[PDB]
């Protein structure tokens, strides 16, 4: 499901910009 | 037609009226855009309490002012560490545009200063914590819910796109919820006064417009795109565009494809794709009828405008609330010591800080 595929991306955590 | 004759004169008259109200919110920016306050405080009026926050861009404590007992969110710089990572230019900005903007849910810069070895800018302490926080935890907001954060996102848009700041830093990450239940927007390093385009490669992944992807000028319709990113994962509770590695997120971006979960009415779902649209000459925010086009759409029909302004609306969720001074709705992070060295660093580029 999309929300099993999210949960896979392994981005559910704080995001960085990216210069960081 | 859609609207009677009275729905549309009232429409018309709110219209004009936030025009009249931007041009005195204008006049009142340049004011203070051409002549900064500096030099509002100093270290030993605040007692230091715990770090907030931390990332390459420093640090955010609790401090307590001593002689009100006043909280402050105080975010400490490194000096040296600015230049070395080349972020003269983006924190001077950011100090700039934060001691000239005044609006209900933008941050309020109540001091600055600045010692031998650091900056220090005092802020109002928001003590609900990162919307990001809230979000994951309860999974995804209602549409009401989502809808209430959504439209003072709008109006703090509006408002700085008047003044020509393009915000460029928008995501869950960087609102956070007031003890009434509204959003204080904090963060301004990436923020640029520009009236044309730009074309600089910055934000965050999942939140950054195909313009930015594919290395065109762009301008303030990102942060039109990056609202419809925002909503959506409000929604949702995972954002449109994701995947493994951002390379894979930007081939969604651009592809022009966007999918729904099943519970989203089809009224956000026409706002979306009207915001998440790849065809600058068709987003909305970037349309001859401007933002009024997204303040107008169906899915805002229920929104008081005014009232959310005039924070008179009733917030749908209140953070939990134990005392001024309490950090509960932040993580914890190590305490580091705060030096400050006995000779001056960087003087010359901090000048007009
Ligand atoms: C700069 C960091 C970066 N991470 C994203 C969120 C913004 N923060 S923060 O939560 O530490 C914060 C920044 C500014 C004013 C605040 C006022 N009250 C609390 C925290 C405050």
């Amino acid at each position: 499901t999309t929300y099993a595929d999210f949960i896979a991306s392994g981005r559910t955590g704080r995001r960085n910009a990216i210069h960081d | 037609g859609h609207m009677g004759n009275a729905a549309a004169a009232k429409k018309g008259s709110e219209q004009e009226s936030v025009k009249e109200f931007l041009a005195k919110a204008k006049e009142e920016f340049l004011k203070k855009w051409e002549s900064p306050s500096q030099n509002t405080a100093q270290l030993d009026h605040f007692d230091r309490i715990k770090t907030l926050g931390t990332g390459s861009f420093g640090r955010v404590m609790l401090v307590k002012h001593k002689e009100t007992g006043n909280h402050y969110a105080m975010k400490i710089l490194d000096k040296q560490k600015v230049v070395k990572l080349k972020q003269i230019e983006h924190t001077l900005n950011e100090k700039r545009i934060l001691q000239a903007v005044n609006f209900p849910f933008l941050v309020k810069l109540e001091f600055s200063f600045k010692d031998n070895s650091n900056l220090y800018m005092v802020m109002e302490y928001v003590p609900g914590g990162e919307m990001f926080s809230h979000l994951r935890r309860i999974g995804r907001f209602s549409e009401p819910h989502a809808r209430f954060y959504a439209a003072q996102i709008v109006l703090t848009f509006e408002y700085l796109h008047s003044l020509d700041l393009i915000y460029r830093d928008l995501k869950p990450e960087n609102l956070l919820i007031d003890q009434q239940g509204y959003i204080q927007v904090t963060d301004f390093g990436f923020a640029k006064r520009v009236k044309g385009r730009t074309w600089t490669l910055c934000g965050t992944p999942e939140y950054l417009a195909p313009e930015i992807i594919l290395s065109k000028g762009y301008n303030k319709a990102v942060d039109w795109w990056a609202l419809g990113v925002l909503i959506y994962e409000m929604a949702a509770g995972y954002p449109p565009f994701f995947a493994d590695q951002p390379i894979q997120i930007y081939e969604k971006i651009v592809s022009g494809k966007v999918r729904f979960p099943s519970h989203f009415s089809s009224d956000l779902k026409d706002l979306l794709r009207n915001l998440l649209q790849v065809d600058l000459t068709k987003r909305f925010g970037n349309l001859k009828n401007g933002v009024n086009d997204i303040k107008n759409h169906k899915w805002f029909a229920t929104t008081d405008w005014i009232a959310i302004y005039q924070r008179k609306v009733e917030a749908p969720f209140i953070p939990k609330f134990k005392g001024p001074g309490d950090t509960s709705n932040f993580d914890d992070y190590e305490e580091e010591e705060i030096r400050v060295s006995i000779n001056e660093k960087c003087g010359k580029e901090f000048t007009e800080f």
